[PDB]
RNA sequence: CCGCAGCCUGGCGUUGUCCCUCGGGCGUUUAUGCGUAGAGUAGGUGGGAGGGGUCGAACCUGUCCUUUCGGGGGCAGGGGACCCGAAAGUGAAACACCACCCAUGGACGCUCGAGGGACUAACCUCUCGAAAGAGAGGAACAACGUCAGGUGGGCGGUUCGGC
RNA sequence: GAGGUAGAGUACCAUCCCCUGGUUUGGGGGUGGGAAGUUAGGGGACACGUGCCUCUAAGGCUAAAUAUGUCCCGAGACCGAU
RNA sequence: CAGCCGUUGACCCCGAGGUCCCCUAAUGGGAUAUCCUGCCGGGUUUCCGGCUCCCGGUUUAUAACUGGGUGGGAACCCCCCGAACGGAAACAUCUUAGUAGGGGGAGGAAAAGAAAUCAAUUGAGAUCCCCUGAGUAGGGGCGACCGAAAGGGGGACAGCCCAAACUAAACCUGCCGAUGAUAAGUCGGUGGGGAUGUGGUGUUACGACCUCUAGCCUGAGGUUGACCUCGGCUUUCCUA
């Protein structure tokens, strides 16, 4: 169980905070999403049943911290809902990690998601993306329920886990 | 890298590789890190590899770490494909472990007062 | 009547490392105390008539610091072993041992200020570089996010009594 | 009988905002902190404590039972060429 | 008007095929042209195949090459963004209202779906919708108004996989050939992926599950009351 132990070290504070601010720096270096041949904390892919069988992959990506990219109105209005200042993107920034990740791969699909690390200016995730074209993928009795449509395309809809936790259940 | 402390020399490592090959039929030798850690967990770890090229650096980190209240001896190898090819896998190793040493245990131990004399000098 | 942009200031986060004077502390290191009556330094409360004793004391003789030079406190040798009382005073006694508080100073790892300084590794600006990466200047500031306060007909909705 | 396992920036907290009856009590997000994790936790209308009761998240996936007429059969106290 | 097809079975209707121009999400490249115009490979007279963003392979480590997400659809569905009109006899909080509308994405239904659920004398037992509960609870210049849940009564009522402890290469997958009914599978060679974890058992609460210890407990065989190997059984896949 290494997965045990992997966030032995990193389980609230470490420092190994000071290793990663140095990763933290040539990510930012990195193309805002890029493809990682295997994935940086096991204890979670895993935990979202990612296997390193083949057909599986690994993206980052990064956004900007702030409230709601909203537009002041022009038009009349009354001034309830007219102000600008406290609103926020209703939903999480662990939502919307996967949306644009998603767009990246249309042949592929999203299932999980999680971030690793985070500063001032942007929050950085990693996410589980899987192919259903592969013919390995194809023949497994234990995701046969791929070969359906209905299980793409998800994420746009919210059917994933952060949808599920955006809606509160 | 972080995660390793003292330096080894190559020589030291060749040796190594040498000793972990023979154990191939003699001796019973762990593969891949789960069926090494929580054997390093049971205290039966008579000694250990990390390698020195993980990616990332924490998939092993732990390892030493643990081995210290263990008291259990632990070496590095920089190349861990060759460990793979050397543990007669056809594709890399990263963490191995030696039950028993079975033919190389003169050279085991040797590679044990060579790290721990090592260490002395490592402070 | 008001509301929202934008602006100014400040707080928090992206925020690092050496410091530096002083004032604060944090958890520690230690050491320093006379209203009068009295063998006499009772600073004030506790368990405590036993505590020290080759499990080293009384005596006097000096080197030394200090203080209301009152006087006590720390030095080994000379001395190989002795003093306080349950006994005399004090609205409050035992320099009988060990604790708590006030109070003086220095130091240790950490924190905050009056602040100040320095550096670069964050980050920013620019250049070179196909990329990778490199170089130059500022700088933990700036800028951004967020929050608060001040300003705010720049923009938005409104009323503009009744006889 | 003995031993082991049992999902983190997740719960949770402060603050700002959003909405819903959720009101000193709900859910979501931003921002800042931030756990335990089986000898664990949560919940049982303000908070805290005590007992009593019941569940185990932070990953899946799922038959049917209902939403509708681009269309096709059938029926009609629907009109007869403004 | 004129002529033909039809008894060698017409026309029609059903099914199976064949052809099936150009633009068009239009995708060789270009478009204010429903049009012009390249590069490869094929046979070759006519002509035929391939040429944004991706997934996994060939070959050098950037060159091309093997093999498979886009738009529409009447309404319906899901999810983000998000209005004023009016109402309050004015109007600013509130409400009108997450509707009008924007964006994304599907299917024939979608969504959701196995409690950190309730309620309360120790009970029930996924979700959904229908009728009630009920304008009740509760919210608000306490103003217009908004507005549950629990329970009961109906419909169909189905519940299984993962991570960990624990097994540890026992693994999955491309092609070719054979076989197999062409399927799946197996076989021989092949290529890929994989200890940075495939495959095996299993996921539930006064506990569940796994391992060890001890004891009792299957048709054949063996082994030392006990153990093991081969039986039926569970799950899954494959369609002739």
């Amino acid at each position: 169980s290494m997965y045990h132990y992997i966030e032995q070290t990193w389980q609230n504070k470490d420092w190994r905070r000071s290793i990663l601010r140095k990763r933290l720096i040539e990510w930012r270096r990195q193309p805002a999403i890029t493809r990682i041949d295997r994935p940086t904390r096991l204890n979670r892919a895993r935990a979202l049943g990612y296997k390193a069988k083949q057909g599986f992959v690994m993206v980052r990506v990064r956004v900007r911290r702030g409230g709601l990219n909203k537009p002041r109105p022009n038009s009349g209005r009354r001034p309830k809902r007219m102000g600008v200042y406290g609103y926020g993107p209703s939903k999480g920034y662990r939502w919307i990690a996967e949306e644009r990740a998603a767009r990246k791969f249309p042949n592929l699909e999203v299932l999980g998601s999680y971030y690793v690390a985070e500063d001032g200016m942007y929050k950085y995730y990693e996410v589980i993306m899987v192919d259903y074209s592969h013919p390995v993928i194809r023949s497994d009795p234990e995701l046969k329920w791929l070969q359906d449509s209905v299980n793409r395309k998800r994420v746009f809809r919210g059917l994933t886990s952060a949808g599920q936790k955006s809606r509160g259940l | 890298p972080s995660y390793v402390k003292f330096e080894v020399p190559q020589e030291l490592a060749d040796k190594v590789l040498e000793a972990v090959k023979k154990a191939k039929d003699s001796g019973k030798i762990k593969k891949g890190t789960n069926e090494t850690t929580k054997a390093v967990e049971r205290s039966q770890a008579k000694l250990v590899v990390i390698a020195e090229d993980v990616q990332p650096e924490e998939i092993v980190a732990h390892l030493p770490l643990l081995c210290e209240e263990k008291k259990i001896p632990y070496v590095y190898v920089p190349s861990k494909k060759s460990l793979g090819e050397a543990c007669g896998l056809q594709v890399a190793a990263a963490s191995v472990a030696l039950m028993d040493p079975g033919e190389a245990k003169d050279l085991v131990d040797e590679i044990v007062k060579r790290v721990n004399e090592i260490k002395g000098k490592s402070s």
